[PDB]
């Protein structure tokens, strides 16, 4: 390197320059004693919101305050305190006579977007990285517990999915499987982080395949292959048909949680899984309304 | 001091005399990928001055009844100059950005704009109006190109989320009373070290008039809005043929 | 630096962006009475934050043909809040004051006001017009309350003294070309350490337009004037029943 | 006095703060030699009444 | 800081609040003649405060169709006060100068002027229009006095030289958008230490509107231009009778 453009160059600097840093903060900030002020040139109240930053005025600048020692804890607003609570994420029905799953087996694609209460919580951020904990509660349509043997198999993507109650894929020589009774307490296991990326993403702005994107290939927009973790399969262990109808409910609880890049929370009703679609005719405001702005 | 500014990168320069400081998104500057983060083995190319310079896309007119517009990045620059040629010759892409929005008027005009950057801005549909039809937006709406696209329901941001919470994203205001420009610097935002520039869009730029434009009859009625941007710390890898689609 | 200011006392705040410094009357700040000066034996009460805060009295309109107004202190505040209750429950009173006058217009309006403080501003009469009748002004003119009173002969200040020498008193100007506020700080002025707040008035506040208001037809014709004041270092002693008259 | 509002309080200060002070002046002030000035930023003539 | 200025010399003062710094011609200040340069034996006279002070000549109106004006130095001051009396009583003369040009308007007017100083500004004629007649300008055009003279062909500066190269001379601009005054300081310029004030003119002052004046109907249509000057370091020698011609 001889020319004095390469020596002085900043190309190749891989270190991130951070303007800010994190500080310990176990409790809320205290309030100190302040008195009256009568001066020119110091205006804590006057701000400029066009800059794009929040107001830096404090309690002591605007009014006269007293000394208060704040010991309120901030430990309930962390991510593990907010997300490590189990919620319903799926439901599987195994009826005797019906059209959905009459043959005694069912397949469920692993997804979180099926129910609104957990979907709205998880869609506050763009990227998320966590471990899981799945609990399976099984019973009859009326809630009664009956003697029966069940099998749950986890099928990673690419593995052959069972096609019948007596399929050869139920030998589970490689895939993990669980044998449990309906008289036992609900089964629960642990799940790692399996994404090929560094974090799950709930919003993907793009197409997964190359080539022209026509109108008959529009169902591929927004589909991220890195979130497709496989299939959950269930059957009644036997050769003949079972005697009772069954219902299975799945609850999942996160742990070891990290999150990035917050975004506005959902405003309208949900319509489809993995789709931000909303009802065009009925758009409702975020909150309530009143008759006049000058009254209550 | 904070009102006058100059931005110099490459062979282009921007001068302004009415500014409101520079926002550095998420408190981080653009930088190159480190050896620990990198996964591909081939060495990337860094053309430097030929791709990191200011580009101007188009001019849009502000009316008394405007809704808003949005652009997709880096979809705007995939057809412009050496950056476009490099992006459509290689497979992998990474870079930061610097965004400058300009809009000027007189001392008798009034108005306000919100300029925000939202990563992974997915667009939804009105679902036929009743929520019964599972439709998807056409390719024109998802990636409009360098001409942008106009919002239909700015209150829900065309995606079902409120606009009143868009300030959580890196943003500025253009108040015709105070300033006439907005500058935002964005690092590379993704869950992967490299990605395709023809299949993935990193973020989107939103310009929505919160307070409507007004003026008395006799003043100039044409109030244009112009967008200028410049890549920062661009990297390419995976050389092959040139594909456009 | 000298243009922008903020005044904080008690639980009230005032912000201005067009000022001409703060006048401290007679080069002295308000303070409490010392042991050498004091004469009464009972200890006084100092409620502090509940009485030393900004009060706004009323809004008065500036016309092209206005004469002027005047207010009496502390007669304005004898019916307002905790200060009024304390003043009408006790016998002895002492305090300073801080006066802020506000009046704003556009860059096409013109005018000028003189804001002055005159201790012991005794009001005379026109003596029937011939000097033969020895009349005295009614109680309405002497102590007009919080509504103020309008001058009849501003040239003689309604007391037989020229207005052109009123600048010898602590004063400021409100020139619509330059500023839009005036701030004056007054200590306790009297020949006694304590006095009654219901029988004696320490001083008076005068607002007289020396240069008349003017503007072209089409601009805003309503130009209000608002008065804001705050006691400083208030003291009360001699507790008894509550008398209002 | 324990609460840190009474300790820091300015209540009870009976001393008068004076901005100005009196100086001896038995005779009128003198006049010194001055010359021409041609500069920017110094304007003794321009005032604000 | 650079906008406000004050100029004090003698018993006169000039105050301005819209300026663009002071030009010192050729990077040199006026000074007195040294012993090595001097040739005459008699000692000169230096009246000082009575001749080095500001003089105002006349007021000229700027129209939408003006061409330009020019003045000759020191021919303007040969009839004004003690400087004129000294100049017409003595034979030899030397001094510097300070020139201040004033022209003010509103924020809705536009225009531009070029104020330049050209040493030895000889005036030519149009040679009858065909170049055949060898005429010479009358005494009125060569030395117009304190009333000045208006240019006939401003493009050639009435001397056959382009105006676009006049910026090589000490000069300033009066842009109605930016400033309203121009100040230039000139030392003594000649190939001799002393010279006659009645036969020789050292330089000339040019005021030419490059960008025409414009305004909307209803604003003030009278825009005057005033010239103020002051000799610096004046010297006279060779006392005799008083001659005027
Ligand atoms: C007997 C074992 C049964 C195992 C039950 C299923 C375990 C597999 C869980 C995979 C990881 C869960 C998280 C999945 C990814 C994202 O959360 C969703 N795709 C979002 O739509």
């Amino acid at each position: 390197d001889r020319v004095a453009d390469v020596i002085e160059s900043s190309i190749g600097d891989s270190v991130s320059r951070a303007l800010t840093h994190a500080l310990p903060a176990p409790t809320g900030q205290d309030t100190q004693v302040s008195s009256h002020r009568l001066d020119t040139g110091k205006v804590p109240a006057l701000q400029a919101a066009e800059i794009g930053a929040s107001s830096n005025a404090s309690d002591e600048s605007m009014i006269e305050t007293r000394c208060v020692l704040n010991s309120h804890s901030t430990a309930e607003t962390t991510l593990d305190s907010f997300f490590s609570r189990a919620g319903l994420v799926g439901e599987i029905d195994l009826p005797l006579k019906g059209t959905t799953n009459p043959n005694g087996y069912a397949n469920w694609d692993i997804d979180i977007t099926g129910y609104a209460q957990m979907r709205r919580k998880v869609e506050l951020f763009t990227y998320m990285r966590f471990d899981a904990e799945f609990t399976f509660v099984a019973c009859t349509p009326t809630g009664e517990v009956v003697p029966q043997l069940l099998q749950y198999m986890f099928v990673p993507p690419g593995a052959p999915k069972p096609d019948s109650r007596e399929s050869l894929a139920w030998q589970t020589a490689t895939n993990p499987s669980v044998f449990v009774k309906l008289s036992d307490p609900p089964a629960q296991v642990s799940v790692p982080f399996m994404s090929p990326a560094s974090a799950y993403q709930w919003f993907y702005d793009g197409y997964p395949t190359f080539g022209e994107h026509k109108q008959e290939k529009d169902l591929e927009y927004g589909a991220c292959p890195n979130n497709m973790m496989g299939t959950f399969s269930v059957r009644t262990v036997g050769t003949s048909k079972s005697k009772y109808p069954l219902v299975v409910r799945i609850y999942m609880r996160m742990k070891h949680v990290r999150a990035w890049i917050p975004r506005p929370m959902r405003n309208q009703n949900y319509l489809f899984k993995a789709n931000p679609n909303y009802a065009g005719n009925s758009i409702k405001p975020t909150g309530t309304s009143r008759t006049a702005i000058t009254t209550l | 001091s904070d009102r006058v500014a100059q931005l110099t990168i490459g062979n282009s320069t921007i001068t302004t005399q009415e500014a409101a400081n520079i926002i550095v998104g998420y408190g981080e500057w653009p930088s190159y990928c480190s050896d620990s983060d990198a996964t591909a083995v081939d060495k990337p190319t860094r053309p430097d001055v030929s791709v990191n310079r200011f580009y101007t896309l188009d001019t849009k007119l502000w009316e008394k009844s405007s809704k808003g517009w949005y652009w997709k990045f880096p979809d705007v620059l995939t057809e412009t100059g050496v950056f476009g040629q490099n992006a459509q010759f290689h497979y992998l892409y990474r870079s930061g950005f610097c965004i400058h929005v300009q809009c000027n008027a007189s001392k008798f005009h009034q108005g306000a704009l919100l300029v925000a950057v939202l990563p992974e801005y997915v667009i939804g549909t009105v679902a036929g109006g009743t929520g019964t039809e599972d439709s998807h937006p056409p390719y024109k709406q998802t990636q409009p190109g360098a001409d942008g696209f106009e919002l239909q329901h700015p209150y829900v941001l065309d995606a079902g989320i409120p606009i009143s919470q868009l300030t959580v994203c890196p943003h500025q205001w253009i108040n015709l009373r105070t300033n006439n420009c907005a500058t935002i610097i964005v690092p590379y935002i993704n869950a992967l070290p490299f990605d395709s520039a023809l299949n993935h869009c990193n973020f989107g730029l939103l310009v929505v008039p919160i307070s409507p434009l007004d003026y008395d009859q006799g003043a100039t009625p044409v109030i244009p809005i112009t967008i200028t941007l410049a890549p920062m710390c661009s990297e390419f890898a995976g050389l092959r043929q040139a594909v456009t689609q």
